[PDB]
């Protein structure tokens, strides 16, 4: 989800780069906040004592009901290279990472932190009036660009290349429009904190050039998570690489700047929401006649609902729409699966639909208590119709490759078919018809097998 | 806040009245045909059993030294389903077992009172003898004179509190008045769901 | 042991019966029939087959105006 | 616990079992609603330091029916949350114990 | 609009962006959303004050759809005609809609209310001695009709066959015709002592439908639709007992005529000597000054050379001024000469009772011209949840066609294709399995198939009786 | 996983700590226990982003909420004293500066009111106030599923013996914490090995 993604990314970091990442206390604190509570407890009990701690002593800490979780915590400390094992006196002694321990101690007690948390310049503006509005403006700009609605203002080419080179948001130049993938509608589903995290890890994946240093980006991301909204910070502590990527998130919306290349920068609410989280708008009512009464006023929810709902009228409160066959066909031609649509309709379901489903299930349990049913918050007829439209899109599946036949001997056909099955590219075979089919990627292997 | 002040005015009667800490409570639960009435969600009998489970938990949480037994009135007979003991788990298991069975019959107040009188006989003098009757029906059939049983309960210093479900039964009011030295406030009738919760939570106090 | 340039497709017998009339109408649609559920459509027209298949099944779908 | 001893018919209790029923023996007097015109000792609560709000029920309400609940001994101020919390879960007034008697 | 700045998300709305309507501060209590584009009304049932608005909408508007949570109504001219007729003045409707809606009532909707509500009740069709007179309280309305002049206080006689043309033409003009029967003040037609038996109880939805029919104390001609088995026949009996005039009832089948005669003689205090049946076997009419006659659409509208007795009975029906006609299954009235049964019979009040008010052609929209405005819609979910009708579990079983059957399906003409997709063996297997399963549950099962050959083949294969047209009675 | 609330009930009494300083070799142990508590609170705030800290001091003449400040005092205030260095993390810095400022104010109050010697310990009332604050943070429910934990840093120093008046309030606090599932950890700094009520 959120912690798993940053945990897997920090696994891919090399050990020397990982130890170089432990210099700034803010990075160490932000990394430590990701760890499991048992791992955090062991680390925090292990920082303040300079002597090494045996692993058998740590095993005695955990009760028998959570021992497996202990192993998982150890596995995380066996993944992030925080605990160094040692073989001494026939014992698996455990030592703490010295740079991480020193930086965490400096973060806790205070002291030499080399301005990892920045310096406050005491000049500030209203966060809700300007800083929340700027971050929401940039986020709505990039989201309205990626959902495909027309915009008077489009974001700059730095994020257009980000969307082009990403797995989501495919682009075509033959038509001049941008096509949303399945991963795009997946990105529209979850809450904005892990959306920002997925964006930042994709940006981290792209950065390989000599203009940008990876450790500086990780330090800057973690201190932006450490910065507080409503108070600007000076740019002088940042490097020129950090300055240009500060401008990059000024365009992106994680940070606000009054003017370009200013001496100060204002953190936004997305900076604090990057670490952890904390009827509604977009709540919808589905009926049997496929009418969607979606209580939405923000253009983002209306735009993402327009991907699969034929909108009819717009009010201040809801958007009167209808789930038609053509709108669902439009959604499925973008690769948006029916399960994603059903999950979106479930997550945005009205409280009144929830009450009606609860009453129906209460009548069901007092009638048939022998079996239990899931709480179908939305009617099953529209779910079945969505899945039916998904099925009629995929009535045929087309595999392209090569079919081999015309074998005078059955033994040669059997040998080639079992070779194709062993290399895992065969899709169908028959000795009665003497034909076997292989995929496009598996053609050349059988070609070099037959030629040699 | 005027309604809140009326609620605050009812709490002004604070007195350090002497209360019997060591208690021997006998919970009498109706299991009659009137327990099959569906004015209480979902039926009367299941809700009384569940709220009796909650009452057992609260009573043994607030009165640990006090012992308790459970009697039901079913088919005109008093069935003792858990002996007078200080372990709440046995009473919880007994109430869970009674929850499965279907209530039936015409309840007998006199049989339940005689069974409780037999149960409260070995109770020591320092331990107060209390009976809680959750009476669901409006009429009772007894094998003998219930007034003699009431007089015997008065002579044995046994105090009976009756929570009724439908209306004010005269014999329950007379029994409460006789056992509680003329106090007519020990006969309580609910109004809705939460009033039954409040009446059950009121009986855990000594 | 010869190689051709074709695409194998999976379909129910109804869609299998549907695309043989496409072969009877337009010659370069299918090359040869394999089974009652596997066909071999020429890859240069498969999307075109798609472009008619939803058009061929559109007569079975009622669209309100 | 608490049970009779099966070998000598003796009650076996802990100190907490006796402690659970002391609050019936010395119940707390209910806290008094403060007057609106009376000068309040603290702007916030005493037990949980919650700020008492503007308390303007109508346009010129001012600090009408102020949520402070004055105790009868220590005269400390408690909000409605603290008042219902002492009436339900706690059984001792913090102000009466903070008083250096 | 109200100088609303257009958002970029309003691009695909075809001028349906109603965000210029400023949201009221007390909107959350108000359960309505008025759309200025077509007068469509969006009601939330789950909010408080919903039923106190639901009755208002079912009096002033026609419900497009009634799902569980959000209901969709249509403000139309005919709904407003019945709204003003039952005593709702123009300003009251605007005031209540203003009070009960979140978005403000747009000036286009208000102007539609004024335009449809005013100029109503001006032109009226009255019947005097089996002769149709169109009457107007204002003089110049007679002189402004110079196009469809079928002339043969201020009133002129029109022909009996031309009444439909007059109603259509006056509906095209802003003066719709008022068709109300003041049976209380009507003394030329002799009264009947017909009244409901005290043992007969009437359900509240039937009472609501009849209150829609008799709201102002005058019988209003119109259409009532109720589900089958919900008691539309009893509604007809009660309407006849309310009007207490001579009643003519038209049906589609002779068994329906027998059933209507049985229901009349059972629920209400009508003697059999006041009841007459005009069928092939029975042609004797009642000899009293007033009574009930029941017949079929086909015999009344028979253009063929009818018998002498039937001609005499038809002359009796035409020469008698009837106070009430009950057209059962009014969806067949828009047919060729079933249309003419309202012209051949001079009836003051016309009530059309139906269950299926749809036709595949547009002539089902001609019944407001023939009978009158659609008085009442029964909510079939509301009747099913109260146990008045059954709670059906509608389903559609997808039977795949086999390989050899589907090949022949594509190389065939449509008439043979119709027979060929019925007789696919998977449908045989599905029908057999469903019959076996629901017979094990102990259910009475009816298997419908319009193809006679398919019906016989399925019945012979499954060993069940079959009933079709050529089966003896 | 789930954030928690750490409510610290510290018993700072000038008579109690002076006895510990006289018994021990070192002096000014109040500074040592205060800085250890500050590092522990910074550690607890580092454990989760959404955890909260409550600090209540029980002095001789009563109790007072060290952290957070009084809302009247917060509205009145801000002289940022340099007791704690300003280059640290701001989330830690605000809590530490507020805590040391309220230590300053409470010790000024103790110095002003040093002439009156109180024979009534206010530790149990401070625990009751901490329980009320814990209920407020649970009852307020601004944050989903806040948990809770009391930590009582007391000192006996071999001078204050067992106090029989404390027995009923400590038992009531035990029952209240058991009702709200709030564990109570106790650190005792002194020569008295056994403290029966706190154990
Ligand atoms: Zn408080
Ligand atoms: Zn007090």
């Amino acid at each position: 989800s959120l912690k798993h993604s940053v945990t897997q990314y920090l696994e891919e970091i090399p050990q020397q780069v990982q130890n170089r990442l432990y210099t700034s206390p803010a990075t160490c604190l932000a990394i430590y906040r990701i760890l499991p509570p048992l791992a955090k407890f062991f680390i925090m009990a292990m920082v303040f004592n300079e002597n090494e701690v045996p692993l058998l002593d740590l095993d005695k800490w955990v009760n028998s009901n959570g021992k497996l979780q202990f192993q998982n915590a150890i596995k995380s400390m066996k993944s992030l290279h925080l605990l160094i094992p040692n073989k001494s006196s026939g014992t698996l002694m455990i030592n703490l990472n010295p740079t991480f321990k020193i930086s965490l101690r400096n973060a806790l007690t205070g002291g030499e932190v080399q301005n990892s948390f920045g310096v406050v310049v005491e000049e500030n503006v209203v966060s809700l009036d300007l800083l929340d509005e700027y971050s929401a403006n940039k986020w709505e700009t990039i989201l309205h660009f990626m959902v495909g609605t027309p915009l008077a203002k489009i974001p700059s080419e730095k994020v257009l290349n980000l969307l082009k080179h990403s797995k989501l948001m495919e682009e075509v130049n033959s038509t001049g429009e941008f096509k949303i993938t399945n991963e795009g509608f997946q990105f529209l589903l979850q809450e904005i904190n892990s959306q920002l995290w997925t964006l930042l890890l994709q940006y981290l994946k792209m950065i390989e050039t000599s203009k940008m240093d990876l450790v500086d980006v990780l330090h800057f991301i973690f201190m932006l998570g450490a910065l507080e909204v409503g108070k600007a910070y000076k740019i002088d502590a940042l490097s020129e690489t950090q300055r240009i990527m500060l401008q990059d998130m000024r365009d992106y919306g994680l940070v606000f700047q009054k003017h370009s290349n200013d001496s100060i920068f204002y953190p936004t609410k997305l900076a604090l929401m990057l670490t952890s989280d904390t009827i509604p708008d977009g709540s919808l009512i589905v009926e049997t006649n496929f009418k969607i009464y979606s209580y939405s006023n923000s253009p983002l929810q209306i735009a993402v609902l327009s991907l699969f709902v034929h909108l009819k009228a717009r009010f201040v409160n809801m958007v009167l729409g209808q789930i038609t066959r053509e709108s669902i066909r439009r959604a499925l031609t973008n690769g948006i699966t029916a399960d994603q649509i059903i999950a979106y309709l479930e997550t945005h379901a009205h409280p009144q639909m929830r009450r009606l489903a609860e009453e129906k299930l209460e009548k069901k349990l007092e009638l048939d208590p022998n079996c239990k049913e899931p709480l179908q918050v939305l009617p099953p007829t529209v779910v079945d119709q969505i899945r039916l439209w998904q099925l009629e899109l995929d009535r045929v599946i087309t595999y392209e490759g090569s079919l081999y036949s015309d074998f005078e001997t059955s033994q040669e056909y059997n040998l080639l078919s079992k070779y194709a099955q062993d290399i895992g590219v065969l899709l169908w075979k028959d000795d009665k018809k003497k034909k076997f089919f292989i995929s496009k990627e598996g053609n050349s292997q059988v070609l070099d097998f037959a030629k040699r | 806040i005027v309604e809140a002040r009326k609620k605050r005015t009812a709490k002004k009667n604070i007195t350090p009245y002497q209360r019997g800490i060591i208690r021997s409570l006998i919970l009498t639960l109706d299991c009659s045909e009137a327990m099959l009435e569906k004015d209480l969600r979902p039926n009367r009998h299941a809700m009384i059993i569940q709220y009796a489970i909650d009452f057992v938990h609260e009573f043994f949480d607030q009165n640990p030294i006090s012992q308790m037994g459970i009697i039901i009135m079913r088919n005109g007979l008093a069935q003792l389903v858990s002996q007078v003991s200080g372990n709440p788990q046995d009473h919880i298991d007994a109430l869970k077992s009674i929850r499965k069975q279907e209530p039936k019959g015409n309840p007998s107040l006199q049989n339940a009172l005689e069974m409780a009188r037999g149960l409260l006989l070995p109770v020591p003098a320092h331990c107060t003898r209390e009976v809680l009757i959750v009476f669901g029906s409006l009429s009772t059939t007894d094998p003998g004179d219930i007034h003699q049983t009431i007089d015997s309960l008065v002579s044995e210093k046994i105090r009976v509190k009756v929570l009724g479900l439908s209306a004010q039964v005269a014999i329950c009011k007379e029994l409460c008045k006789a056992t509680n030295y003329g106090d007519e406030s020990f006969y309580k009738i609910l109004l809705d769901e939460t009033h039954l919760k409040e009446l059950f939570n009121e009986a855990v106090t000594p | 042991a010869r190689a051709r340039k074709g695409a194998l497709v999976q379909c129910d017998p109804s869609i299998k019966a549907l695309i043989l009339q496409i072969d009877a109408k337009m010659s370069d649609i299918v090359l040869e029939e394999l089974d009652d559920t596997h066909l071999l459509v020429n890859p240069s027209k498969v999307e075109f087959v798609k472009h008619e298949l939803n058009r061929l099944l559109s007569k079975n779908i009622y669209n309100p105006m | 616990l608490p049970t009779v001893c099966p070998c000598c018919d003796l009650m076996l209790i802990l100190s907490t079992h006796l402690a659970r029923s002391y609050h019936h023996l010395m119940p707390l007097k209910t806290f008094a609603e403060v007057p609106t015109t009376e000068k309040f000792r603290s702007e916030d609560c005493f037990s949980c330091q919650s700020r008492f709000p503007i308390l303007k029920n109508h346009k010129n309400g001012k600090l009408l029916t102020s949520s402070r609940y004055r105790c009868e001994d220590c005269k400390q101020e408690f909000c409605v949350d603290c008042d219902v919390f002492i009436h339900e879960i706690l059984h001792n007034c913090p102000g009466c114990e903070s008083k250096p008697v | 609009p109200a100088d609303f700045v257009p958002d970029s998300v309003s691009g695909m709305f075809r001028s349906h962006d109603f965000s210029y309507l400023r949201l009221r501060p007390d909107h959350a209590s108000r359960p309505l959303w008025i759309s200025p584009s077509d007068g469509r009304i969006i009601l939330e049932s789950f909010s408080p004050l919903a039923e106190q608005a639901q009755d208002f909408l079912v009096t002033i508007a026609e419900p497009i759809s009634r799902p569980s949570h959000i209901h969709e109504y249509k403000i139309t001219a005919y709904s407003l005609y019945a709204a003003v007729s039952v005593g709702l003045e123009t300003d009251d409707i605007i005031s209540v809609l203003d009070r009960l809606s979140k978005v403000p009532v747009a000036e286009s909707i208000i102007n539609f209310i004024k335009g449809a509500t005013i100029s109503y009740g001006k032109v009226k069709l009255v019947i005097k001695h089996n002769r149709y007179f169109v009457e107007t309280t204002q003089a110049d309305i007679l002189q402004m009709l110079l196009n469809d002049s079928v002339i043969g206080v201020h009133s002129f006689e029109i022909a009996n066959e031309s009444v439909e043309v007059v109603k259509k033409r006056c509906q095209e003009i802003d003066y719709p015709v008022l068709e109300e029967y003041d049976f209380r003040n009507d003394h030329r037609n002799p009264d009947l002592d017909i009244d409901l038996k005290p043992s007969t109880q009437i359900r509240p939805y039937q009472e609501k439908s009849l209150s829609k029919m008799f709201g102002n104390g005058r019988a209003r001609s119109g259409i009532i639709v109720l589900p089958c088995g919900a008691g539309k026949t009893l509604v007809g009996i009660t309407a006849a007992c309310t009007i207490k005039k001579s009643v003519i009832v038209l049906c589609t089948s002779s068994v329906s005529v027998m059933q209507w005669r049985q229901q009349f003689l059972q629920w209400c205090t009508l003697q059999p000597e006041n009841c007459a049946v005009f069928t092939s076997d029975n042609k004797e009419m009642f000899q009293t000054e007033s009574g009930l006659v029941v017949s079929t659409y086909s015999m009344v509208a028979n253009t063929r050379n009818r018998s002498h007795d039937s001609q005499k009975v038809m002359d009796f029906l035409t020469g008698r001024e009837w106070g009430f006609i009950i057209l059962d299954e009014v969806h067949v009235v828009p047919a060729a000469m079933f249309r003419r049964v309202v012209s051949t019979i001079a009836a003051h009040a016309k009530l059309g009772l139906t269950a299926t008010l749809v036709r595949e052609d547009d002539k089902i929209g001609d019944l407001n011209f023939l009978i009158g405005p659609k008085l009442y819609e029964a909510n079939w979910m509301e009747l099913s949840q109260k146990g008045h009708i059954a709670n059906v579990q509608c389903a559609e079983v997808w039977c795949p066609m086999t390989a050899e059957f589907y090949q022949e399906y594509l190389r065939e003409t449509a008439r043979k294709r119709m027979l060929l997709y019925i007789m696919n063996p998977t449908k045989f297997q599905a029908c057999q399995f469903l019959i076996q399963y629901h017979e094990r549950r102990g259910d009475k099962i009816i298997v419908f198939s319009d193809n006679v050959y398919a019906l016989q083949e399925y019945a012979l294969k499954m060993g069940k009786p079959f009933i079709y047209g050529s089966t003896p009675q | 996983e789930s954030p928690s609330l750490l409510t610290v009930i510290i018993e700072i009494a000038p008579k109690l700590w002076t006895t510990f300083d006289e018994e021990g070799n070192e002096k000014g142990s109040i500074i040592k226990v205060l800085e250890a508590l500050i590092v522990f609170l910074n550690a607890h705030l580092a454990f989760n982003s959404a955890n909260k800290v409550a600090v209540i001091a029980a002095y001789s003449q009563g109790i007072k909420y060290l952290y957070p400040e009084s809302t009247s005092a917060l509205k009145a205030s801000r002289s940022d004293l340099k007791i704690i260095n300003s280059d640290m993390y701001r989330r830690f810095r605000n809590v530490d500066e507020t805590l040391v400022e309220e230590i300053y104010k409470l010790f000024e109050l103790e110095k002003k009111q040093i002439e009156q010697n109180s024979q009534r310990s206010t530790l149990a009332g401070a625990m009751s106030a901490g329980l009320t604050y814990v209920n407020r943070i649970s009852k307020e429910s601004v944050t989903t599923s806040l948990k809770s934990r009391l930590l009582v840093l007391t000192c006996g120093s071999g001078s204050s013996k067992d106090e029989i008046f404390q027995y009923i309030p400590i038992m009531n606090c035990i029952f209240s914490a058991t009702k709200m599932k709030c564990p109570i950890d106790v650190v005792k700094i002194g020569g008295s090995k056994e403290s029966t009520f706190l154990q």
